[PDB]
């Protein structure tokens, strides 16, 4: 479904997108290729998952190796404190969001 | 001595040899020239016929299948049996 796509990548350039389509595309053909019949053959929405998971890192998008290097053992819910923050967090995330 | 890999149109050396060659003779493995557009092609008799024939006669409603030959350079567009597609995958 290309609705699904389109609003699943947020803040994507145009050649990011076209990078998008022509990862599937080549994914799809290098699995044919493997093979165990060319004439099946076709794009599934596997290879778009797997394309946008393990590659095409849009510039002004989100990064998670940045995130797994900073933390690196979770949160551990020790006392009162750890909840006081989180929630409190959130109070300002909503003002920034709708205000 | 004049090899070359220009595009030549395979339906025109098709319809090409239909007319000069009507009613002729051919036998699996005879060879023979084909004068198209001023140039000369050595025509090497591979398959003849769904009965199965050896030697047979050429007939204007009959359908020719271009195949170049081994290592041939010249690029045999078109809509003919040229023999363009890789059946399955090489994966050398």
């Amino acid at each position: 479904d290309i609705k699904e796509l389109a609003v699943e990548t947020k803040n994507f350039s145009g050649a990011e997108l076209e990078g998008l389509v022509r990862a599937a595309q080549s994914t799809a053909m290098n699995r044919h290729i493997k093979a165990s019949k060319a004439e099946s053959l076709q794009v599934t929405r596997g290879d778009f998952l797997a394309s946008l998971e393990n590659d095409i890192k849009p510039a002004f998008g989100t990064n998670q190796e940045d995130y797994a290097s900073y933390i690196m053992n979770g949160i551990i819910k020790w006392g009162d404190p750890v909840t006081r923050v989180l929630d409190d967090g959130e109070l300002l995330v909503q003002q920034t969001k709708n205000s | 001595k004049n090899i070359d890999s220009n595009p030549y149109d395979t339906d025109k050396m098709a319809a090409e040899f239909i007319q000069q060659f009507n009613n002729q003779a051919f036998s699996v493995g005879q060879q023979l020239v084909f004068s198209f557009n001023d140039k000369l092609f050595g025509l090497l008799v591979k398959d003849i016929e769904r009965q199965k024939i050896e030697v047979g006669l050429v007939v204007g409603n009959s359908q020719v299948a271009f195949e170049k030959a081994e290592n041939s350079s010249l690029n045999l567009i078109g809509k003919a049996k040229t023999k363009e597609n890789r059946q399955s995958i090489i994966n050398p």
